């Protein structure tokens, strides 16, 4: 049994957003169903939601701000009725919230601005190779001037993930985000083992792989 | 009146 | 009903034991309906505890909760790498009488270990793709370190640099304990071509002095 958000997005404040919970493998009407949000970096807030009996039920701080319905027979859904840039956050649902049949979402993320969808530029944060301080060497790609959130970066195509950092997202005065990803490898593979960060910003509809190299 | 419980 | 948590943050030795307060501004559902509840970043939280004391299937019987009515408490015994990570109580009602649900304001736990780490340090000049663009990114990696406070200056042409970084570090590793930290200095591509050397100055428990990493453009 499991349950999965959907619907999340970069949407301007005032305008209306319906997100999605679909459930897997249980009856939707046999147990409760909640949504919880999360603010980046902030706490985990219930929102409201369905009883066993049907009766459907909000957080004081939620009424008049979202409203949660069955859509379907396999899908509640939760419709912000008015966003402002405070609704941005993670959004989960839940079969349950303390019961033993309880499970959790992935969540989906919910970004609230007027900013524009903008894909990053990623830049190799090349190998010093100038000479060994132990054994082993840094690289990278620097990911730079995205929005929204989130970014993900794996190395190799996933066939590389130990000694793996990809560092958390920086707001730039500019309002758009930058991070890295470093690896460290093996020195003596420098000239031999080439390294590809593979970089999706799903949001704009960009992925990109960088060959990173000595130069 | 029945408690009314969502967990 | 509001639920509050104390302390907000505990910094604790792997295993030791920390201690989690959770008060409820009014009493929880039968006075047990509390539950305990840990996340990692990125990750759904996970349901620890029910009812106060009743462990959820799968969990480690390291976590016990205790308490009733308006006081409750978690209780990390044996604290391992892995418990690293935020807490949070969830307080229950009969929705007829109260909120439904409320949860805590969340408490984060942060392991300690008894061996200092250097970090390795690594800078990287800004690429020639990004140069033909008006900006240069410098990029200093502090790689693979414990304790968490390092500093880390800028100085271009032995300039202290001010108000042209950013930094931004890992979660704490829940394998070996050690964080690592990426510093960024943004400057103009007029800027970068007018000075030569350009450095990182890493301070650090672990080093036994101020480590300097500098190119000239050319559990």
């Amino acid at each position: 049994q499991s349950v999965e958000e959907s619907g999340g997005r970069l949407v301007t404040p005032g305008t209306p957003l319906t997100l999605t919970c679909t459930v897997s493998g249980f009856s939707l009407s046999s147990y409760p169903m909640n949504w919880v949000r999360q603010a980046p970096g902030k706490g985990l807030e219930w929102i409201g939601g369905i009883g066993t009996s049907g009766n459907i039920w909000y957080a004081s701080w939620a009424k008049g701000r979202f409203i949660i319905s069955r859509a379907s027979s396999t899908t509640v859904d939760l419709k912000v009725t008015s966003p402002t840039t405070e609704d941005t956050a993670t959004y989960f649902c839940a079969r349950g919230l303390y019961n033993d049949y309880t499970v959790w979402g992935p969540g989906t993320l919910v970004t609230v601005s007027s900013a524009s969808t903008k894909g990053p530029s990623v830049f190799p944060l090349a190998p010093s190779s100038k000479s060994t301080s132990g054994g082993t060497a840094a690289l990278g790609c620097l990911v730079k001037d995205y929005f929204p959130e989130p970014v993900t970066v794996s190395w190799n195509s996933g066939a590389l993930t130990s000694g793996v950092h990809t560092f958390p997202a920086v707001l730039q005065s500019s309002g758009l985000y930058s991070l890295s990803s470093v690896v460290t490898v093996p020195s003596s593979s420098l000239g031999t083992q080439t390294y590809i960060c593979n970089v999706n910003h799903k949001p704009s509809n960009t992925k990109v792989d960088k060959k990173v190299e000595p130069k | 009146p029945a408690p009314e419980l969502l967990g | 009903q509001v639920l509050t948590q104390t302390p907000s943050s505990v910094s604790a030795a792997v295993g030791g034991t920390v201690t989690i307060n959770c008060q409820a501004s009014q009493s929880v559902y039968n006075k047990n309906y509390l539950a305990w509840y840990q996340q990692k970043p990125g990750q759904p939280p996970k349901r620890l505890i029910y009812s106060a004391s009743t462990l959820a299937s799968g969990v480690s019987s390291r976590f016990k909760g205790s308490g009733s009515g308006t006081q409750f408490t978690l209780t990390i015994s044996d604290v391992q790498c892995d418990d690293v990570a935020t807490y949070y109580c969830l307080g229950s009602y009969d929705c007829n009488r109260a909120e439904c649900h409320a949860f805590g304001g969340g408490t984060k736990v942060v392991v300690e270990v008894r061996t200092v780490a250097a970090p390795s340090v690594f800078i990287f000049p800004p690429s020639d793709e990004q140069l033909k663009s008006g900006t240069a990114s410098v990029v200093c990696l502090l790689n693979n370190f414990y304790p968490r406070e390092a500093k880390v200056q800028w100085k271009v042409d032995n300039a202290l640099q001010s108000g042209n970084s950013q930094e931004s570090v890992t979660e704490q590793d829940s394998k070996d304990s050690t964080y690592s930290l990426s510093s960024t200095l943004t400057l103009s591509k007029a800027d970068y071509e007018k000075h030569k050397v350009y450095a990182c100055e890493v301070t650090h428990q672990g080093l036994s002095s101020p480590v300097t990493k500098s190119f000239n453009r050319g559990c």
